[PDB]
């Protein structure tokens, strides 16, 4: 019908595609950026090498919600959904997939500088901590809209 | 109802509002920002003379004069009920288009004399007429973009 | 009165205004891309 | 056990009897602002109880952690 | 000479060139009718993009403005702390260039309603969306010129202030007057929307 | 109200003291009439601060 | 247009960088410290100025004039290097090329060999290398291969003129590059002077040595400037003051100022009026190189004044060059 | 951020109406427990 | 912002109520104020062992603005008893003065009637209803144009 | 010890969320829930991980 | 569908929820990572500044907060069969805070850099950096205002 | 009708519009680029009240080119205007601004050097004002194109 | 056929274009970048060429990924394959493309720093493997949803 | 009329516009980078307008061409003119404008170049002018085809 | 006719004008590069203007088949010409043109470097001009093709 055009599933099918898509974009940044900062660090200091591999672990969390959005908005495709559902599961996946980009742009600067820092300054590890949980909020916001999006995806849905 | 006077003929108006407005600003904040870097630190904190450091600003605020008359006399000419052409909307966008131009590249000029003259005939009062002079010939510019939008507005919206 | 079959009048605005937000996307990723690290004050002492 | 977990802990757990024992009063006394509304729960002393349980739950952490202060 | 944005630019250019010599040399150049697009397009769209770049452009330079003089006067604070609370005026007026921009926002939603389908593409209507559209882009846009005027202005009052407090006050001329350029814009937006009915 | 605030104040030294001020005057008294819009406008962030 | 997009980065950077210009001590300043009668005076007298207790830790006994030299050099260098350490970008690597220029001074003062690095901005990893690199044929390949001068390299004085002449062309050609159009001009206005400078000297270094070719000096006049290219070549044929003198006949700057008086003080004098006139850009970088060169002056004139009253002949002390 | 926008009604807002402002600091005379903590001034302050 | 001019008049002495209480019409939540309340009292209650203590300085600066910060809550909880908010939830300590409908069926779009004006406060029948932003704006974009 | 713990943490990292999502959304075909455990699980790893980092 | 109500209608809306959040996500995202940054250098001297540093990365935070909020509100507004009117409605919420929030997360993030390394060497810059953050955030804030308000007139 | 649209008149709008834009901005440019360059020597510059105003003066006279042609097309457009009418008024606003900015680009260039490499020999000011006239008739040859082409502009239209 | 257009397998071919192209560029950035590191790194020890050729390892196993998808997408084409099919084989290969695309740019630039630090320090090659794993499990999840999509490809279908 | 379209006569206007823009354009890089260059006669007044000026002349008559070219094209020009007359027309004006164009820029180039070395050493002036030549003749092809174009643009057509 | 449309002769037009357009930049800028060259060589030696002024000829050379390919197709432009014609016309234009282009470009180059080289190293000269020869039959090349692919634009056509 025209509710569910032959390509409404176009929509789905690219927004799946982005989430993980830019989510690895904004996670890739960040495990380069701050990569590059703990193999700069860790040459003179190679016991913090445990502690300045957090920014990493927070770009990995913006692959993870990537991931995650992906697989749902995956399960949540097929031939005959509407349109609507098209729009949907593109806006989740846009929303979190760039929503984790700008998190792990964040993450990456804040990771490589932090790490530089801390490795002269023990004490400024406690605020690249802060700083990174508040950069990596923003990719779970996205997450966070993409979820609810996806949620909404297929209620009340008509064919 | 009219082949020449189609409902989507507004939009070309208020594009001709927008045009006349926010490019004369554009023309007003370059020649008023342009020069006023250079009246900081030109004027040595004497105050008599002021009013002559600030003829620059004073002319880049004048063509933003120019650019709200032919954005007001555009607006007045554009309502919903009337019977408002599509000639009338071309010529509208005309009118901005030529006093937002003129108008940016009057303050484009402005600015770039305004800000080494002000540093100049501060400190050497002789040149004052010079660049007043270059000035004038930076502001009639936009006299001449105002001139062609009054002429435009007259003979559109006849 | 359709101006297209294929470049209807809703797919037309739906690029329009997609285009509009892809411009600022770009617009802001430049921005983005453009912080560069003030290494000094935290490198190597 | 340390002091500054515990007044932490305490703190929030004050709060947290006070405000979910309230809520669920609310919910157990049918109120408007918290089931008047069909989205809301349809049965209020039914979320009542289990508000009510919560509370009591922050209220073994408010005592718990006033023994550790 | 190479860089991807004027490679786009130009491919475009030369894509549309092409597309409108095919259109108009087989006789069909009636088909890109921006005429009928503008008719056909919901005046929604218009009112709404126009309500917010208004706003987004509003607020785009008062923050340009913003950094620009913010950053200037905390570095110019270092040595003269006392710059500060002098020369915030700028970031002031650089503000107010956003609030500019959300008074016309609220003027303009105060238009917002839901227009009948029987009624809805109307002489009326068509005016309106147009109206809402090209006053937002008018305000918006001279709103981000003046923030960016403003806080450039308010920047060299800053630098100027710390050299010496005496240069700070005929800068404060030039703010008022870049203010004075954002405020005509308001005025001129609207002008613009003041004849425009609401959607009906 | 505008050209009463350019002149009268200026005016009296020019006559009474026995004008230098009319360049101040003139700034304050253009401020004052456009600070009393932006000012009113300003306020509104109580009403944005407290819907937000 | 030029501030529109320069604070992004640079508007912290440039404020406080004019915030320092503030601090340069006025003629009036300067007046002071002349007027002073001893060391410990003048140490009360300068901290009364933008220097503040830098010298707070030194006694009278122990203040000598090399100590308020090494003090106050010690103080532009840690604000260069705060600033350089808050830049990044194009900003970071301007202050980078500006730092070359020591470490080229710094090579060619340790090579002599007892001359230490002598200074702190042209540091780098391998640079008390040089104190020991007795060997000129081993200097590229072993040690400043490593350094950020291997793209200049291709009796000492040679060296030095050379790398000279390739790291201001480089500069020059990364000014006109990555730099905005205000700050275009005005680096490219000092680096006409310096390279102008550079020729000159080295045309009357040259006036001593018979070995001096005219194609000799092509690998070693930078040729930028207003003196480019006309009046470089004039110098590279020229043999003697002579010709130098007839060859400044052809500019308009710095025309008449090398014919009389201290070469010395005009050129310093010159800078300081490119350094003022660079300061009067609102959003230019050049502001940073006109305020290095203007604390190396005043570093300068404080220390010439220290001299003047440790070691009295005060008939001196108001030979030192200043604009403020 | 709405204590600092109340600071913004005031000093901007309110005082400039009336505020005439630059005036003279009293801070008298007065002897204070000077700790040592002042070391890192004058000498980490120039 | 600068000290005053000598024997003018000192704006700190309106400060003292008006700089809290446009905290509060910007703020403007009992619970929030409550906590704020708290907060500040958590200060002023124990004042004499924070004084003469080492304070670093975020909570040196808590310290120092102790009855600030009490006056911001306390205004804050009258004015989120005007904007009738408790967080997010309204009181329902008055009688109405909008009565719905007698009846209706459950999904219909109903309309209060004006069967009086609520005493003091926001009426807490506007809460949950889809025009209460209509309401909400009308009245706190008036109520900061006449304040100011 | 930091050499093998450390490989602990980015396994967990690496699977326990991804398991911890496709057994949830077995369990129940409630999408939002699935992902809220997703989520946690992954920042629960991560609050764990800065815990040990603090602790040294 | 009807001529009200288009299938096309909830691509506005849902590419609007999505504007709020990616928008404002990435201003404050330039304003974390320029905060940090400047946090990161300063604190290496001075640790004990670490909390009044931490301003304007909270700020930008509070940006993506403002995002956030709109977004939900947006999404809880859509459906496949609303009207193009809703949709517009819910694109131009989106499209304001985003755009302003983005901004606003420039500008905190440019102000809150200078404002750390200042109020590192000038202690008394802390109320100057802060009191111009706020005047930056509050243009996120007006955006979402603005959205708030559109949002109001959706159904 | 098939001969008049109803869209003729826009590209009669938009030559009008050139006409204005592109010879304000080369006079723009010429007069910011003269006015501007004057340093050296000419910071004195004690022998008159001016000495950078020719190129600024010919710059003004591209403007006033493009004022002329502006204001004929304005008075020579129309709302049942021919499309034929709408391509001759655009053509005629093409040449003379494009024209005119390329003599607008050349006089700021001429004039640029001119001030820039002042020197106390009359020869350059005495001089380079034929450079500045073949810099200038590069806008009168514009002004040319587009008068006659004006006036081809309603010959033998139906 | 409406549901299955003649131009449904033109999505599906360039997704397993892309899965392999986009793959392979990014383990092409990350072998480049990973080995001038790398012999950057041998020419001052050499001793550690085996060690240190991990991340071009890492870097290959993306094109592989890519090929795997490349090849499961290749077989699931035909020629009146569904346009949903279409769509759905160019997300998994986009997906899988460019996350790839990501991981190696990542594996690259902190295998580029790791060959050099774990030289200078032995200790850092643990790190650099952490490192080059939470890369290189950008393009496993890359992997993964291309895998998903590929299987809900043909899966009640018509 | 299938041959003679109402949008016949646009591209018979836009090589008419063409014909002077695009070669005022060349003639003005040709007179402004030349004499920037002549401006190194600062120095030797007696080769300042005697000599030096050649460069400037010669894109003059390249800008001669131009409105020869455009003149000749206008005066061709018709309401119901062939559409074979408007590709014609348009070919021409775009052969000479942008043939004028690259003559200009050689002029430019090499008028600059050779200028600054006569001034320094007379005898490559001779050479100088033969090179000009070269690079004005580039023009004067121009010139040939367009002229050639419009002795055909109306030859044939019904 | 469908093969013979009226549009047909759009392409036979933009052939002819590419055909001396790009050829005659191409020519420009060779002969541009190697006037640099030439002036800043004959300065120091000005008695080789004879053996340096070889690669401008052979850019005027490139630049004489870019006329002779225009003039060519424009003897067969026609109001009522083939389709077909009109785009081997527009092929020769470009064959012509942008093999003389880049055949310009190697001549310049090669001629710039030649000649800042042949001064100081005399037997260079010959050297130079076998590359010139290679560069400039570069060009031959286009003219060949266009010449056949013009033989056969009007050899088959109904």
């Amino acid at each position: 019908t025209e509710l569910c055009p032959v390509y409404a599933p176009f929509f789905g099918a690219i927004g799946c595609a982005s989430a993980i898509i830019f989510t690895s974009l904004g996670a890739a940044y960040g495990t380069a950026k701050s990569g590059v900062g703990i193999c700069a660090t860790c040459v003179l200091r190679p016991d913090l090498l445990f502690k300045n591999i957090v920014p990493v672990i927070m770009a990995g969390i913006i692959a993870i919600y990537g991931l995650v959005v992906s697989v749902l908005v995956c399960y949540s495709l097929g031939q005959k959904q509407a349109l609507y559902t098209g729009f949907i599961q593109l806006g989740a996946g846009l929303s979190v997939g760039l929503s984790g980009l700008a998190a792990g742009f964040a993450i990456g600067i804040v990771g490589d500088a932090g790490v530089r820092g801390s490795s002269q300054q023990p004490r400024l590890f406690v605020g690249m901590i802060l700083i990174l949980i508040f950069a990596e909020v923003l990719g779970l916001y996205g997450l966070i809209v993409a979820l609810l999006l996806n949620s909404r995806a297929t209620q009340d849905v008509v064919c | 109802s009219n082949i020449y006077a189609p409902l989507y003929a507004p939009f070309f108006g208020f594009a001709g509002c927008a045009a006349a407005m926010v490019l004369s600003c554009l023309g007003a904040a370059i020649g008023t920002a342009k020069s006023g870097i250079g009246i900081a630190g030109i004027g040595t904190f004497k105050p008599e003379l002021i009013m002559k450091s600030l003829i620059p600003v004073v002319m880049s605020g004048i063509l933003a004069i120019y650019g709200l008359v032919v954005a007001v006399l555009i607006a007045g000419n554009l309502s919903p009920t009337e019977d408002y052409t599509l000639f009338n909307g071309f010529m509208h966008l005309s009118c901005g288009l030529c006093v937002g131009f003129a108008c940016l590249s009057s303050g484009y000029a402005i600015g770039m004399v305004g800000d080494v003259g002000v540093r100049k005939y501060m400190h050497q009062p002789r040149l004052f007429v010079g660049i007043v002079l270059i000035l004038i010939f930076s502001e009639v510019l936009g006299l001449y973009g105002m001139i062609v939008a009054l002429i435009l507005n007259t003979r559109g919206s006849e | 009165d359709i101006l297209s079959s294929i470049w209807t009048e809703g797919l037309l605005m739906c690029l329009i205004v997609s285009a509009l937000l892809l411009f600022i996307l770009i617009v802001a990723l430049s921005w983005i891309s453009n912080l560069d690290i003030t290494y000094g004050a935290l490198e190597k002492s | 056990v340390s002091t500054g977990k515990a007044w932490c802990c305490t703190v929030l757990s004050a709060f947290g009897v006070v405000i979910l024992s309230v809520i669920a009063h609310l919910f157990n006394t049918n109120h408007e602002s918290f089931v008047g509304s069909i989205n809301d729960p349809e049965d209020g002393p039914a979320v009542a109880h289990t508000v009510y349980l919560a509370a009591l739950v922050y209220l073994v952490f408010f005592v718990f952690c006033g023994f550790q202060v | 000479k190479f860089s991807f944005s004027h490679f786009l630019y130009y491919l475009v250019l030369i894509v549309v060139i092409v597309y409108g010599l095919y259109k108009l040399f087989t006789g069909h150049g009636s088909d890109i009718n921006f005429g009928k697009f503008l008719l056909r397009t919901s005046p929604y769209m218009w009112a709404n993009l126009g309500i917010a770049l208004c706003v987004g452009l509003s607020v785009v330079g008062a923050a340009w403005g913003i950094f620009i003089t913010g950053s200037s006067m905390i570095g110019a604070g270092v040595r003269a702390p006392r710059i500060t609370t002098k020369n915030l005026i700028s970031i002031i007026f650089c503000e107010v260039v956003a609030i500019y921009g959300l008074i016309i926002a609220i003027v303009f939603s105060s238009k917002l309603t839901v227009a009948t389908a029987e009624n809805m593409y109307s002489k009326s209507n068509l005016y309106t969306g147009y109206s809402l559209f090209w006053a937002g882009i008018t305000v918006g846009a001279s709103n981000l010129i003046c923030g960016i005027a403003v806080g450039i202005t308010g920047a060299t009052a800053a630098i100027s202030d710390a050299a010496d407090s005496a240069l700070f006050v005929k800068i404060l001329v030039i703010e008022i007057f870049g203010s004075i350029l954002g405020l005509l814009g308001l005025i001129v937006g609207l002008l613009m929307a003041g004849k425009a009915s609401e959607f009906q | 109200c505008i050209p009463w605030l350019l002149l009268v104040k200026p005016l009296h030294f020019k006559f009474t003291h026995k004008g230098d001020i009319m360049i101040h005057q003139v700034i304050h008294t253009i401020e004052f009439c456009l600070n009393c819009v932006s000012h009113t406008a300003s306020y509104l962030r109580l009403w944005a601060l407290s819907l937000a | 247009m030029e501030g529109v997009y320069f604070n992004i980065d640079n508007g912290f950077i440039e404020g406080v960088v004019r915030g320092y210009r503030n601090g340069l001590l006025s003629n009036n300043q300067y007046i002071n410290l002349t007027q002073c009668d001893t060391l410990e005076d003048l140490k009360l007298q300068l901290s009364s100025t933008d220097y503040g207790n830098f010298l707070s830790s030194v006694s009278s006994e122990s203040l000598t004039t090399s100590l308020i030299q090494e003090y106050a050099s010690s103080k532009l260098y840690h604000e260069f290097n705060y600033i350089r350490d808050q830049s990044s970008g194009s900003t970071r690597k301007f202050m980078d090329y500006i730092t070359y220029g020591y470490m080229i001074d710094n090579v060619a003062l340790m090579i002599t060999g007892i001359l230490q690095r002598c200074h702190p901005l042209g540091w780098f990893d391998t640079l008390p290398t040089l104190s020991v690199a007795t060997d000129l044929e081993s200097l590229y390949e072993t040690v400043l291969v490593d350094t950020p001068l291997a793209p200049y390299f291709k009796n000492i004085e040679i060296i030095r003129n050379k790398l000279y002449k390739a790291y201001l062309e480089d500069f020059y050609n990364f000014v006109t590059e990555e730099i905005p159009e205000p700050a275009k001009e005005c680096m490219q206005t000092l680096l006409g002077f310096e390279a102008d400078r550079r020729s000159i000297n080295i045309a009357l270094n040259s006036l001593q040595s018979s070995d001096i070719d005219p194609d000799l000096k092509s690998d070693l006049l930078p040729n930028i400037g207003k003196l480019y290219p006309l009046a470089t070549f004039h110098l590279a044929q020229a043999q003697d003051f002579e010709g130098v003198r007839a060859a400044l006949a052809n500019v308009y700057e710095y025309r008449g100022f090398l014919e009389t008086g201290n070469l010395e003080d005009h050129f310093y004098q010159l800078e300081m009026e490119l350094c003022r006139d660079a300061f009067t850009q609102q959003f230019a970088i050049s502001t940073v190189w006109a305020w290095m060169k203007s604390k190396e002056q005043e570093v300068r004139n404080i220390t010439w004044i220290a001299e003047c009253i440790a070691q009295n002949q005060r008939e001196r002390i108001n030979n030192y060059i200043s604009v403020y | 951020s709405a204590m600092l926008h109340s600071l913004r009604l005031h000093w901007v807002e309110s005082m400039s109406k009336f505020f005439v402002g630059e005036g003279l600091p009293y801070e008298p005379f007065a002897f204070e427990y000077k700790d040592m903590e002042v070391a890192v001034a004058s000498a980490s302050s120039s | 912002y600068g000290i005053a001019q000598y024997r003018e008049i000192n704006a700190g002495l309106p400060t003292i109520v008006t700089f809290p209480f446009m905290f509060a019409i910007m703020f403007g939540d009992m619970g929030h104020g409550f906590l704020m309340t708290l907060a500040a009292l958590s200060l002023v209650l124990n004042e004499k062992k924070i004084n003469k203590m080492k304070r670093g300085e975020i909570f040196d600066m808590a310290f120092t603005g102790r009855y600030i910060i009490l006056l911001m809550g306390v205004f804050s909880m009258y004015t989120g008893f005007l904007y009738n908010d408790i967080f997010s939830k309204t009181m329902t300590i008055f009688k109405s003065g909008w009565k719905w409908p007698d009846h209706w069926k459950k999904g219909e779009s109903i309309t209060a009637t004006s069967v009086g004006t609520y005493p003091i406060g926001l009426d807490w029948a506007w809460h949950g209803t889809e025009n209460a932003l209509l309401f909400s704006n009308s009245y706190k974009m008036k109520l900061s144009i006449l304040m100011g | 010890a930091v050499i093998n713990k450390l490989m602990l943490f980015t396994a967990a990292m690496v699977v326990l969320p991804v398991l911890t999502f496709f057994i949830i959304q077995q369990f129940t075909p409630n999408t939002l829930i699935s992902g809220g455990l997703a989520a946690a699980m992954a920042n629960v790893v991560l609050i764990v991980y800065i815990v040990v980092a603090f602790r040294e």
